[PDB]
């Protein structure tokens, strides 16, 4: 049985400016290829 | 107070000096790719973020930069960066306290947390500490009533604060040391203080109560 | 059954509510998490909804529209665009926290919420939109995202079911508006968060101009567990149409604040004794409630009394169940300031791109500051009353419905107390 | 033919495209909605919100400007609703707008104003001050007194969609939403000159027109414009034997609305 006293959720004390940002970065290998209008954009 | 246009300044031009750094730039791509292709004006948010976390506030030349990363018109940067609130179109301090007042916070007295800030730094909100360390702002809600009166000072949320509490946290970050998120009360995060009234039996692990056929 | 409420730690959803136990891949699948979910997903998208519409799920934004009507909409043939779900995590309504420890504790509970959602509806990957000032817990979401993709729960070939799917996170910027289901889209797209008009709907025109479902995090993260357990499990709680468990917030004047999971239709009394603690200084001491976060109107001590915390009883009391918010007010408070407070917030997080709402909620908190005084005179407590009535129905999304209601509940049941102020104010200058 | 469907205007049946929407099919029955943001030639805004109109056996008003009719359709352009929907969302239109109208060149053809007389109340119940928000200078042709602007963003579309300018826009958000530029930047388009016309207001005008005339003065000379080739049909204003301005004059096949800032 788990310990259920103490705090479990104490990774995010050590998180950083760019934690989110490494881990979009790190994890654009697993995305699958994104879908397309067809056009570069809708011409700004 | 916070005006919404730009007047020009020698600190904050279209000629004050902003890149994006090469390590930052890797990661412009990863956001970009998050979308359909012809449609990168959705990274406009995330991208102008990024730039503040980089720079600490956002000159008008950081979002021209923005605009010509992403190939979209100034203005249309502009828009975003004078609606969202936690874009900093004027430079902030160090540490960004910011100090919710909604009512849930405000019938727990945040009023008494926002009085010991201020007297405690010699400002008011809306105002920097001359050495440029704190700005102090008051916030709407935050989505942590249950454990307010709260501050987010930058990315971390300081929760079931008094007086004393708050002075003890500033009194770190003048040191240069990080205090750490969280209720200073007892509890650990949302718990009903003086006990769990629910969830104290184990959880009932894989494949309970599973409907058959499944 | 006609008595609701001590609900069993064993017929809890949201096992890891307080963050007593591992939050990541390892806790969540002691816990139950992805567990059979191949075989949910091969059961296929009409299996799927027809648990949700079984269950009488209602949505957890505040809104309360049945779940599976709604997730049905994109139960269609493709037309060649692509189909997006978009979780809605911006939790922005004073009261509501209860969105924010789903993502930090039971983040494996929302990642598998979105592939059974989305391949209910057909969709290719979700975007979960999550406030701006959430970041630690946006970056609890991403570990818990990057453990899936590794595991091969999400991705290409999800749960080895042969079906694709993406998980992104996007991050607010700042803006209650945003939580608004069309702002949000909006937002996502790289544009102000000042919500669109309807039609279209978004199961026809949404995030990119793609069927789109926007749902709740509390909405999407049960779903799992409805499969798994069936729509006849989750329907066995809550009065009829009412129907499930729910993560209550109490806050404001009470010994114990706190987030806590109990069946729909508990009394709101019952709720209040049982988990918080109590109103500070005794039941006798309570004031008024707002039991649905800031949108819904307060209630006074009387109908609190016997009222149920469920969907349609507190539509007869003439407020709402909201985000299940509740905000306590002992007699200590004062109950115009407090309401004044909250047309401040709805002041300056309106988006200002319809007139009711971009004049006529500046104009409703000018009035309420001078309320708070006693610096009027009892003809415009009425005169407010119009006006409040002509911003709701006549503004393009909720927000301004949500401003309104706020000063009714007040001038409903605390007219007195407004035109003793103003009578004190008259005579402290007279 | 079989594509057309009926919908109703007040119990008088009309025969309409799929798509037409409520403020479209009232134009068939000769019945114009009020309107402020809503132009037909730019893309549909639904942000100001007087053309607000009930629909039979439904209790919330529809924006007849943005919603598409459906079959059957009853659309109650006079009823008692739809009159309170429209003086309400007046009130909120005139409680920060200012009391500009002798000093303001739009008096006398200003559709807030007329608009005010035909739908709104006849008198005021706000008790409060008034915004006021500082002005953008945009060039040497349009002066802009933007606190009389009431956002309805026809001059952001035009930029955008007609003079393909993506220089205007919205800054701020709630009552302190402001339309211009954010920096300081001049509109200096060919077609420029036409947000004077489209917008409802007296808050974008004409430098070079300020002050000289009012609209009941003038003389209207229906004529074409000869500074290129296109031979846009024109308006040309004069009293007392002086020309005043030119405006457009409509040419579905020709200029439809529009002129060039030199014929202008
Ligand atoms: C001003 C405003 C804010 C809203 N904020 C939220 C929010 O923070 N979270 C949320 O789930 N819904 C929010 N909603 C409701 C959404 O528009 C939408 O109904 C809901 O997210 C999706 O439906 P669901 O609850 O059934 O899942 C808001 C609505 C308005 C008008
Ligand atoms: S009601 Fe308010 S928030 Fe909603 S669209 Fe209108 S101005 Fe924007
Ligand atoms: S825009 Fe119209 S209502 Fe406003 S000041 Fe000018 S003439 Fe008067
Ligand atoms: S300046 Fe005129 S056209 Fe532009 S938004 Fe304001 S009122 Fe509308
Ligand atoms: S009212 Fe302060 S965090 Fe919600
Ligand atoms: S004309 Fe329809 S809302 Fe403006
Ligand atoms: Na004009």
């Amino acid at each position: 049985p788990t310990d259920t006293t103490t705090y479990k959720n104490l990774q995010h004390h050590d998180y950083n400016t760019y934690t989110f940002l490494d881990l979009n970065l790190d994890l654009s290998k697993f995305r699958l290829p994104q879908p397309s209008s067809g056009r570069e954009s809708p011409r700004h | 107070g916070a005006l919404f246009v730009h007047r020009d300044t020698p600190e904050n031009n279209p000629d004050t000096p902003f890149d994006f750094t090469p390590e930052n730039y890797k990661r412009i791509e990863a956001i970009v790719k998050n979308y359909p292709e012809g449609h990168q004006a959705a990274a406009v948010l995330p991208v102008l973020d990024l730039a503040q976390r980089q720079n600490g506030w956002l000159p008008i030349s950081a979002m021209n930069k923005v605009a010509e990363v992403l190939q979209v018109p100034p203005m249309r940067v502009y828009e975003v960066a004078t609606f969202y609130t936690m874009y900093n179109r004027k430079p902030v301090g160090k540490y960004h306290i910011q100090v919710c007042t909604t009512t849930p916070c405000m019938l727990r007295d945040s009023d008494s947390i926002l009085e010991t800030l201020q007297r405690k730094l010699g400002i008011k909100v809306g105002e920097t500490t001359p050495d440029k360390l704190f700005t102090l702002i008051e916030v709407e809600c935050l989505g942590a009533c249950v454990n307010a009166p709260m501050v987010q000072i930058n990315d971390n949320y300081y929760e079931d604060l008094t007086p004393k509490d708050i002075e003890e946290i500033i009194d770190e970050l003048k040191a240069g040391k990080v205090p750490k998120p969280g209720p200073r009360s007892g509890r650990f995060c949302c718990e009903p203080a003086g006990g769990l009234t629910s969830l104290t039996e184990p959880p009932k692990g894989p494949g309970f109560g599973v409907q058959a056929g499944l | 059954k006609t008595s609701f409420g001590s609900l069993k730690d064993e017929d809890r959803i949201f096992t890891n509510l307080y963050g007593r136990h591992d939050w990541r891949l390892k806790g969540a699948l002691r816990r139950g998490d992805w567990y059979k979910t191949k075989e949910i997903l091969l059961k296929g998208p009409d299996w799927i909804l027809g648990e949700m519409k079984t269950s009488g799920l209602r949505g957890r934004g505040g809104a309360g529209f049945p779940t599976g009507l709604k997730w049905s909409f994109m139960n269609k043939p493709s037309d060649g665009r692509p189909k997006y779900l978009v979780v809605n995590a911006d939790e922005g309504e004073p009261g509501t926290c209860k969105d924010r420890e789903i993502m930090r504790h039971d983040p494996h509970k929302l990642v598998e919420g979105c592939l059974v959602g989305g391949r209910a509806m057909g969709a290719r990957a979700a975007y979960i939109y999550i406030r701006g000032e959430f970041y630690n817990e946006a970056s609890n979401l991403q570990v818990a995202i990057r453990e899936a993709y590794e595991a091969g729960l999400i991705g290409k070939n999800a749960c080895g079911s042969d079906y694709d799917f993406d998980v992104f996170v996007v991050r607010g910027a700042g803006a209650y508006i945003c939580g608004e289901e069309t702002a949000l889209i909006e937002s996502i797209e790289g544009k102000q968060g000042k919500p669109r008009l309807k039609p279209p709907f978004p199961a026809d025109v949404g995030v990119f101009g793609c069927p789109t479902t926007v749902a709740n995090v509390e909405t999407v993260a049960v779903s799992p567990t409805i499969c798994r357990r069936g729509g006849t499990w989750f329907a066995g709680f809550g009065r009829e149409r009412n129907s499930g468990t729910k993560l209550f917030n109490i806050s404001g004047h009470v010994n114990h604040p706190c987030t806590v999971e109990e069946e729909m239709s508990v009394p709101l009394k019952e709720l209040i004794e049982k988990h918080a603690g109590g109103v500070t200084g005794g039941w006798d001491n309570l004031l008024a409630v707002i039991p649905g976060g800031s949108s819904t109107p307060l209630i006074p001590k009387s109908v609190c009394e016997t009222v149920l915390m469920d969907f349609d009883a507190l539509v007869q009391a003439q407020t709402g169940l909201g985000t299940a918010a509740v905000i306590v007010m002992d007699r200590s408070t004062d109950i115009v300031k407090a309401i004044a407070r909250l047309i401040e917030f709805y002041k300056h997080e309106s988006c200002g791109q319809c007139t009711p709402c971009r004049e006529g909620v500046d104009w409703m908190n000018k009035v309420m500051a001078r309320f708070v005084k006693g610096d009027a005179r009892p003809a415009e407590i009425d005169s407010l009353w119009e006006i409040s009535k002509q911003i709701e129905g006549h503004t393009i999304c909720a927000l301004g419905d949500g401003a309104a209601w706020p000063v009714q509940g007040l001038i409903r049941h605390f007219r007195p107390e407004l035109e003793d102020r103003m009578q004190r104010f008259a005579q402290q200058h007279r | 033919a079989s594509n057309l469907i009926e919908v109703f205007v007040d119990g008088q049946s009309v025969m309409v495209e799929p798509g037409t929407t409520v403020l479209q099919a009232c134009e068939k029955v000769g019945m114009q909605i009020p309107r402020f943001c809503y132009h037909e030639r730019l893309s549909v805004a639904g942000n100001c919100r007087m053309c607000l109109v009930e629909i039979e056996k439904a209790p919330k008003v529809v924006a007849a400007c943005a919603m598409p009719v459906m079959k059957g359709w009853n659309i109650l352009t006079n009823s008692e609703k739809s009159k309170k929907a429209r003086e309400g969302v007046m009130e909120f239109l005139l409680a920060n707008h200012p009391l500009d109208c002798p000093i303001c060149d739009q008096g006398g053809e200003c559709d807030l104003q007329d608009q005010s007389m035909m739908f709104g109340s006849d008198r005021s119940r706000f008790l409060e001050g008034k915004r006021a928000v500082e002005d953008k200078n945009i060039g040497p042709l349009v002066k802009t007194i933007m606190t009389r602007c009431i956002q309805c963003t026809r001059c952001i579309r035009f930029a955008s969609e007609i003079a393909g300018v993506d220089d205007l826009g919205t800054t701020g958000r709630g009552n302190d939403m402001q339309v211009g530029t954010y920096i300081e930047k001049m509109f200096m388009s060919e077609l420029s000159g036409n947000v004077i016309d489209i917008c409802p207001v007296g808050a974008l005008t004409s430098k070079p027109y300020a002050f000289t005339a009012r609209p009941w003065e003038t003389r209207k000379t229906e004529s074409i414009d000869v500074m290129d080739a296109v031979g846009s049909n024109i308006v040309v204003s004069t009293r007392t034997g002086e020309v005043m301005r030119i405006l457009p004059r409509m040419h579905e096949d020709i200029n439809e609305e529009w002129i060039s800032d030199k014929t202008r």
